[PDB]
């Protein structure tokens, strides 16, 4: 009777249902089929399928022994210095009868949030008990994991999902949910989720719950980004060196309540795929990056964005 | 113990130049409530020896002994940083610019411990301990704000001495409460006087022509003059008027780098110049010093209208070097833009 | 209450500025009427692929390439050929004395390769031969003392020796300190008692539970003795105490330094200290023998991993391993673990390369090490992708993803490998036609200068993902750089920004890719006209060559454009020179090196040149003649030359 | 033991201040009912805002309680706004009993002297707004700021705003002569005129400079040279030399002049300030003034970023030389 979220309802159960990062997913597939997986650290952007891949790997490796041979510790758990020295170490020393080539798995989700002292204690207990236990860590920024932890593991890299893969999984969810849609709504959902599959599924479910149909206006009504048509028109006006119309669009966006940050972010995202020459695109990207740095430093006014549009207009009006 | 520190004066009466300023600093000390000092001037001018003379005038002879201690301070981002420190019973000396953007992690904490020691140590000599701040011009904005709040908080507890080369980067709040002591570079005759006095105290005699040549080659740097005189002493037992003053190795390396820049303007030569600049950077030579030396050795071969453009380009890329992190990009960008401009000038 | 608020301004009568009116000039009176009418987005529908890389056509059969690799066991002949190939690759390596040991080690699996190929005998340690020689010798004297004690006990019923009861082993992570002490202990029959940071080690705990290991015998002297009981509290074998990672001190480890000092004073059995923090040897007080594991040679560890893969019936090239070890900064354990992951997954790619100096080779480990295989099709090479021009949106996204994956590490990929990927000849270091050739050379130089000005723009005026010089200053510094990681269990509670890193990396990657595309396209357009100059008879191709170092040519791609060994040596000799007692009290650091160091090198060079001419011996008494207590090898280092 | 003259020679009570008439009147009407509202003092620095409100607090509260019930805080804290938020929170959380022996019960509120209020971001000012409305009755705030227009809408709409118009040179010279005669330092009156010219209407900087000159000279005569060295002002002959080198059109003498100014220890920011003051008040053309002043602004920005004084000054002097030689 309860409405399960489509993020969890359509979660992959097998390792072959995971799109994107085909090389690392295939290597994890052959390790789940064979066994003797080493200690791994999967790093990448959010929403790309790291927790899903680790869970499917451990499920395929253990099966009925997943109930007792698996120890999962995410950021909602304690994972302190005493937790690392006691609970993880007794699970490492714990006797579990497993088939040959199968080891106990200690998943440490969100190892970025793990405290440095906890990792410093984790080093040796991950090193010595490797005959019977294995460690699978998942993180977003691998720099937050200290160097001996990365030395005691194998670091696997995940990238952003290509819009083709997000489109294929979106069609997979749509064809199992009776979701009416059009192509513009699909383009809007893919745009609102820049390389994230969780954002794509959440935006699809939110647009289906709010309006029941998938077109662009519905997606941007339920997600409320600055519209890429408006930003594309502003960039086109800056290409034609029309400061008046570009500032008209910018001031309309500013009076709609959008922050400087998402306005400059959408400007960069539209400018990344804009159809112009390579030199003009390079100057536009350089000026957008300079203005974005200025926004990040603290000075974020309409004067800064008006000065950008103008530096974009004078890129074309001047040689 | 070279000649630069064996004959460093220990009291304000033994200084040879800036004698009026030395008397003024003595009168400052005798008032009993001397303020935070902001000592500034060029390198080799004599700021550190005047600060040491002030410290020996304030306390007893016990400041002349020094000891090195290492302090490990926990950053609020939870990553401990360990720094070295020269200290005595009465004064501390620190350089927090070694801590990067965590310099405030020294500033808000280290002097606080000294303040703790000011309620722990009791000597009945003076009610403060002098904290010396070396290269305070290299601090950041928030580091200087931390320093401002620190001297506000522990005014009656400890006194501050800020030694720098340029007061351009320091904030006007940090200058509005410190007495400014400008120590200009000594003149040529003053360097000749110091060189003759240091040679007589060692038992040697050097001619006036050689001393004048050393003073002119030092570019009004007394420490560089003393080091070059010691090198000339190493080279020859007697001092002759035509004795060749030996040159700095990285300076002549920079000179051949400038000659290689001028000689040919090709991508291959650009790569060798990049390799030479990397070799200089690996020798811990600061990149601002490399930029200044490159501009100094490239303006000789330039023409009058080209000189202003080359100087403005060098200043532009040195500001970029200050803003950025990897200085080889800005160094070689200046270099390559200079070869492009020089080639365009030579074709016409 | 609700008092009133007033704005009191001392407005005196007059001054012509307090009461001001809008000016009567026509320029500032005819205000333009603001219009809010923007274009209507309801009529304009968004086509597919307008804001993304979406194509109506989809590739089928090119992806999902299952390996299904069944590696046959290599015969003796091809094993001998590959062993001779590695012999050719490493002439200084003694190949023959290492292979039978690994064959015995290998002769369904359930342990990691780090413990599968764990060196049981101390001679199997790669590199650091002086350190392992010192450790093996020192444990020989300690085993000799234990046997002498046993002989004295059975018969009953030390400045000259200078046998210090402890060594401190320091080095990088994973170079093999713990492996070396374990191998030596197995060779000499010691029994390791390991105290590590993974267990509770408070001072009274470690004292009251481990003094009797040092002060007494072992009850079980025969049988199962050479084991490793890790201390915790939730032939005759001599006990040995090992302290792994002594630099890691917690608040729960109360008085651990005092406890290990009490161990230091009152022990009768050898004690090893293992750490990777270089500051600890200066922080800890007491008498200990210093042993330093330097970073091992890249070719030796590369041939060792080639041995490891050859035993597992895998044939590889030494260049891929050199790239992997350069990326892993010569971490042996990290390289072994990633090699295990990459081999047991089925290798990189099936490619054939004929080398005499046969099964297909397996190059491509460093490409999948950085996750570049997750972006590219498995028929695409990285440099082949970089050399050709880029036009279609999908491989533009591939380039952007490559650069932003390399930008999260704050590593500059296109700058570090600029020569090898620009369309220009690269060589390792050992008239109107002239106007046209000079014009082409000037065009190439202008494109290069514009590109590197753009790169300086990126480095200075754009946000970086990781905050540079966060805890120390910038690169190539001598004053510090020993920023150890955190040691406390409380959280950071910082106010960092996450949007301005994820967007910043994409922005920097996009700008770098666009600038490199512009520079490469301009250089290729300039080199299109090289045929006319070659027909004219003048060849500026030499003026167009790139002269790179030999060590940079040994890799598929480099992580940096500098020499790290050189820089580490320079900073090391700077600390060595200025650690002298007379020079410890120099206040500044910048002018200290800038002025003190070159005249010191000048005096050293003059002293060496005076001694080369057969002068009097008193000329070697200048430095210690004025009490410059500086070590002699650093004096010989300063006296060589200035590079 | 001793205290510098700038705080110890302030006005003790209200109406002892000078050159303010309406401010003192409304302040006295506030002290009459013992009801001091939220205050916003804006004006040039050293005009006497802090002295005035400290005098008002000494009028309102007893001197043994005046130090206890006021708290001087600074808004340019680099650790964020939550630090000063919790500082004022636990300063107003404590309720220490106090009384006056003169026969008047003390008002219950406390005083927070929050200076540099115009250096706060809009979010920090909003956090301050929520803190002020939280402590609406237990403590009434004051904000010392340079400009009233930097303070955001909800704070400025509720605190009474007072402008402190700057003191003239004559009243400042009279006050400085008072300080000199009362502190027993012998300094000629043209030196005091030089002091009020150098400090540029900053009476607090003038008092600090006079104290530093008194305790640095040693009771002898304070010449203009000692004041010039204390204040960091570059003497005008160096500025004239810079301008003559630029007007000559030769780069080598320009380099020599810049090197002579650099090795004398003179700051580059002070030189940029004095060149700007010279340039904006000359008979130069408007385009020359525009180009030179824009270059001075970018050079000031580059010097704040830590660029080398020598390179920035030689680039600025090259720009000035080009501007002064393109017309001749
Ligand atoms: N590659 C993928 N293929 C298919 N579905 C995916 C993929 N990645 C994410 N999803 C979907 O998105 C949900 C969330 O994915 P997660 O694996 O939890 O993301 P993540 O890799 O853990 O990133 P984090 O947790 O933010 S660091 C899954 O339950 C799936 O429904
Ligand atoms: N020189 C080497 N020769 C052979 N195997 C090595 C070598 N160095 C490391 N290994 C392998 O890598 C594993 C880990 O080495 P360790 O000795 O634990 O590293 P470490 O020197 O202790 O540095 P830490 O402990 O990470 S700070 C060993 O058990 C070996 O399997
Ligand atoms: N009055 C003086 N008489 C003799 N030698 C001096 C005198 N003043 C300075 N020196 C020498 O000049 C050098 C100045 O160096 P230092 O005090 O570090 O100045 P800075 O900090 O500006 O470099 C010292 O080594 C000192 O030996
Ligand atoms: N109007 C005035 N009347 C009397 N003294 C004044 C006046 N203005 C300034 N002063 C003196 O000048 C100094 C200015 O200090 P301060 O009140 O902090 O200035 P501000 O508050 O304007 O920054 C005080 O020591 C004070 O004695
Ligand atoms: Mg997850
Ligand atoms: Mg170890």
């Amino acid at each position: 009777h309860y409405e399960l979220p489509w993020v969890e309802k359509y979660r992959p159960v097998k390792l072959n249902e995971i799109v994107g990062n085909e090389d690392t997913v295939s290597r994890l597939e052959v390790f789940a089929r064979e066994g003797n997986v080493p200690n791994i650290i999967i790093a990448g952007p959010p929403g790309t399928g790291k927790t899903t891949s680790i869970l499917c790997l451990a499920r395929a490796l253990l099966g009925p022994a997943l109930k007792d041979a698996m120890l999962e510790l995410n950021a909602s758990n304690d994972r302190g210095i005493d937790v690392v020295r006691n609970k993880i170490k007794m699970f490492a020393q714990q006797k579990v009868t497993l088939p040959k080539g199968r080891h106990k798995i200690i998943i440490l989700d969100e190892a970025d949030s793990m405290t440095d002292g906890a990792q410093q204690a984790l080093r040796r207990t991950m090193e010595i008990y490797s005959k019977t236990t294995r460690f699978a860590l998942a993180c977003n920024a691998s720099d937050k994991i200290i160097e001996p932890i990365q030395s005691r593991c194998a670091v696997l890299r995940y990238t952003k999902l290509t819009d083709a893969q997000i489109l294929t999984r979106l069609m997979n969810v749509i064809e199992k949910e009776r979701v009416p849609y059009t192509d513009d709504g699909l383009e809007a959902i893919i745009f609102t989720a820049q390389g994230d599959m969780r954002q794509a599924l959440n935006n699809l479910q939110s647009t289906f719950s709010g309006f029941g149909f998938i077109n662009s206006e519905n997606v941007f009504k339920v997600c409320d980004e600055p519209h890429p048509l408006l930003v594309k028109e502003m960039i086109q006006h800056c290409v034609n060196a029309n400061i008046d119309e570009a500032y008209k669009i910018l001031a309309h966006l500013w009076h709609l309540g959008y922050s400087p940050e998402d306005i400059i972010g959408n400007i960069f995202r539209v400018c990344k795929t804009f159809q112009m020459a390579e030199y003009l695109k390079l100057e536009f990207i350089k000026e957008i990056g300079y203005t974005h740095m200025k926004i990040a430093e603290g000075v974020n006014s309409l004067l800064q964005m008006a000065g950008l549009l103008a530096r974009l207009c004078q890129k074309t009006m001047a040689p | 113990s070279l000649w630069v520190d064996k004959y460093r004066p220990c009291s304000l009466g033994r200084l040879d130049y800036h004698k009026e300023q030395a008397a003024q600093l003595r009168n400052l000390v005798q008032c009993g409530d001397f303020p935070h000092l902001l000592v500034y001037g060029p390198s080799g001018a004599g700021k550190k020896t005047r600060i040491m003379c002030i410290l020996r005038e304030l306390y007893g002879v016990g400041v002349e002994k020094l000891r090195i201690e290492h302090q490990t301070i926990t950053t609020p981002s939870k990553k401990k940083i360990e720094i070295s420190t020269i200290a005595s019973n009465y004064h501390l000396e620190v350089n927090p610019s070694d801590a990067g953007n965590s310099d405030r992690v020294v500033i808000q904490e280290m002097l606080k411990t000294v303040a703790q020691s000011q309620q722990l140590e009791t000597n009945s000599q003076r009610d403060f301990k002098v904290v010396l701040l070396t290269e305070v011009d290299k601090l950041t904005k928030d580091a200087q704000h931390a320093l401002r709040r620190t001297m506000e908080k522990y005014m009656s507890t400890c006194r501050l001495i800020l030694c720098c080369n340029s007061t351009s980067k320091v904030i006007p709040p940090i200058r509005s409460r410190c007495l400014a002591v400008r120590v200009p570079a000594p003149s040529i005759e003053d360097i000749c006087h110091v060189l003759s006095t240091v040679c007589k105290k060692e038992g040697l005699n050097l001619p006036s022509q050689l001393a004048h040549r050393l003073a002119e080659k030092s570019c009004r740097n007394l420490r560089k003059a003393l080091l070059m005189c010691e090198a000339c002493r190493v080279q020859q037992y007697p001092f002759t008027a035509d004795q060749e003053i030996p040159e700095t190795d990285w300076e002549v390396y920079l000179r051949e780098t400038a000659n290689a820049i001028v000689s040919q303007q090709t991508p291959q030569r650009l790569l060798e110049v990049r390799g030479r600049l990397y070799e200089l950077l690996t020798h811990c030579i600061p990149p601002e010093i490399i930029m200044k030396g490159l501009l100094s050795e490239l303006l000789h071969n330039c023409d009058g209208q080209l000189k202003g453009e080359v100087a403005q380009m060098a200043a532009y890329y040195e500001h970029r070097l200050q803003l950025g992190s990897k200085a080889i990009y800005h160094l070689e960008a200046f270099v390559a833009k200079f070869m492009a401009l020089y080639k365009k000038f030579m074709e016409d | 209450s609700f008092q009133r608020v007033v704005h009191v301004q001392q407005k005196d009568d007059g001054c012509c500025l307090w009461h001001l009116k809008p000016p009567s000039c026509p320029l500032l009176t005819k205000f333009k009427e603001l219009n809010t009418k923007v274009i209507d987005l309801s009529k304009c529908g968004i086509a597919l692929g307008e804001f993304s890389t979406l194509n109506s056509k989809l590739k089928s059969g090119n992806s999902a390439a299952v390996f299904m690799r069944t590696r046959k066991e290599f015969t003796e002949e091809v094993r001998n050929l590959l062993l001779e190939e590695i012999r050719w690759s490493n002439p200084e390596f003694s190949l023959k004395k290492y292979f039978p040991l690994l064959l015995k080690k290998q002769i369904t699996e359930d342990m990691l390769w780090t413990e599968k190929y764990q060196p049981q005998t101390a001679s199997e340690l790669i590199g650091n031969e002086l350190a392992i020689k010192k450790l093996h010798s020192w444990l020989k004297d300690w085993k000799r003392r234990a046997e002498l004690e046993e002989r004295q006990n059975l018969k009953g019923k030390e400045e000259e020796s200078r046998l210090c009861n402890t060594v401190l082993i320091t080095g990088p992570t994973g170079v093999g300190k713990t492996a070396a002490v374990y191998a030596c202990a197995q060779e000499l029959g010691f029994k390791i008692f390991e105290v590590n940071a993974s267990s509770q080690r408070s001072g009274r705990q470690i004292l009251s539970q481990l003094k009797e290991a040092t002060q007494s015998h072992q009850v079980d002297k025969q049988g199962v003795n050479s084991q490793k009981p890790c201390f915790f509290n939730s032939k005759n074998a001599t006990s040995l105490i090992l302290f792994e990672e002594v630099d890691v001190i917690f608040d729960e480890d109360a008085g651990f330094l005092n406890a290990i000092k009490t161990f230091m004073a009152t022990t009768k059995r050898p004690v090893i200290l293992t750490t990777s923090d270089p500051t600890f040897s200066l922080m800890f007080d007491g008498c200990f023998e210093e042993i330093k594991f330097s970073t091992p040679s890249l070719l030796n560890v590369a041939s060792y991993l080639q041995m490891i893969c050859l035993t597992e019936n895998f044939r590889t090239d030494v260049k891929d391993f050199v790239t992997l070890l350069t990326a892993n900064t010569c971490d042996i354990r990290k390289s072994i673990l990633y090699l295990q992951f990459w081999i047991r997954s089925g290798g990189g790619v099936l490619e054939e390369r004929p080398l005499t100096l046969l099964p297909k080779c397996d190059s491509g480990c460093a490409e999948t090490l950085f996750g570049l295989k997750n972006i590219f099709s498995p028929s695409e090479d990285l440099f082949s992708f970089l050399k050709h021009k880029i036009t279609m949106k999908e491989e533009w996204h591939k380039f952007i993803q490559l650069l932003t994956e390399f930008q999260m590490r704050n590593v500059d990929f296109l700058y570090s490998n600029l020569e090898f990927i620009l369309p220009l000849p690269v060589d390792t270091i050992p008239t109107t036609a002239g106007k046209k050739c000079s014009a082409l050379v000037s065009h190439c130089l202008n494109s290069l200068s514009e590109f590197m000005d753009n790169m300086s723009f990126l480095d200075a005026l754009l946000t970086d993902v990781r905050e540079q010089n966060k805890y120390g200053r910038n690169d190539f510094s001598w004053t510090n750089g020993k920023v150890t990681s955190g040691l406390c269990d409380e959280f950071s509670l910082e106010s960092n920004d996450g949007w301005t890193s994820q967007s910043s990396g994409e922005l920097k990657a996009a700008a770098e890719a666009l600038s490199f595309t512009k520079c490469s396209s301009a250089i290729s357009k300039a080199l299109e006209t090289l045929n006319s100059c070659k027909k004219l008879g003048r060849d500026p191709t030499n003026d167009l060559t790139f002269y790179v170092s030999q060590k940079r040519n040994n890799v598929y791609f480099s992580q940096s454009a500098a020499n790290l060994d050189n820089a580490w040596k320079r900073i090391s000799v700077i600390k060595s020179v200025f650690s002298s007692r007379s020079l410890l009290y120099v206040g500044n650091r910048q002018a200290s090196i800038i002025e003190y160091l070159p005249t010191l090198r000048n005096i050293c060079k003059t002293e060496k040149l005076k001694e080369q001419g057969k002068s009097k011996r008193r000329f070697l008494h200048y430095f210690e003649g004025i009490h410059l207590d500086i070590p002699k090898e650093t004096v010989n280092t300063l006296a060589a030359d200035f590079p | 033991k001793p205290v510098p003259w700038v705080e110890k020679y302030r006005p003790k009570c209200v109406d002892e201040v000078a050159f303010q008439e309406e401010v003192v009147a409304v302040l006295k009407k506030s002290l009459e009912g013992a009801d001091l509202p939220n205050l916003l003092f804006y004006g040039p620095p050293g005009t006497g805002k802090t002295s005035t409100i400290l005098a008002a607090a000494r009028e309102l509260f007893g001197p043994e309680l005046f130090r206890l019930r006021v708290l001087e805080l600074n808004a340019s804290d680099e650790r964020g706004i939550q630090v000063v938020r919790e500082k004022v929170k636990n300063f107003a959380q404590l309720t220490v009993s106090g009384s006056r022996s003169d026969g008047k019960p003390c008002p219950p509120f406390k005083i927070v002297i929050l200076d540099e209020a115009d250096s706060m971001t809009s979010a920090a000012q909003a956090a301050l707004r929520r803190t002020m409305e939280k402590e609406s009755k237990t403590t009434r705030f004051c904000l010392i700021c340079n400009y009233v227009s930097r303070i955001i809408e909800p704070l400025t709409s509720r605190c009474s705003k007072f402008r402190f118009k700057p003191l003239s040179d004559k009243i400042q010279q009279q006050r400085l002569l008072d300080i000199a005669k009362k502190e027993n330092v012998k300094i000629s009156d043209e030196g005091i005129a030089y002091l009020v010219k150098v400090s540029e209407g900053d009476l607090r900087k003038a008092i600090t400079f006079l104290q530093s000159a008194t305790r640095l000279t040693g009771g002898k005569e304070i010449t203009e040279k000692v004041i010039t060295d204390i204040a960091g002002v570059i003497p005008a002959e160096k500025i004239d030399g810079v301008f003559a080198a630029c007007q000559s059109g030769s780069f080598d003498k320009l380099e020599a002049v810049v090197k002579d100014l650099i090795d004398e220890g003179h700051a580059a920011t002070q030189l940029v300030n004095q060149l700007h003051d010279v340039v904006v008040e000359n008979n130069l053309s408007d385009k020359q003034k525009s180009i030179i002043t824009e270059k001075l602004a970018e050079v000031d920005k580059c010097l704040a970023d830590g660029a080398d004084e020598h390179l920035q000054l030689i680039s600025l002097c090259a720009t000035v030389m080009q501007q002064l030689s393109q017309n001749c």
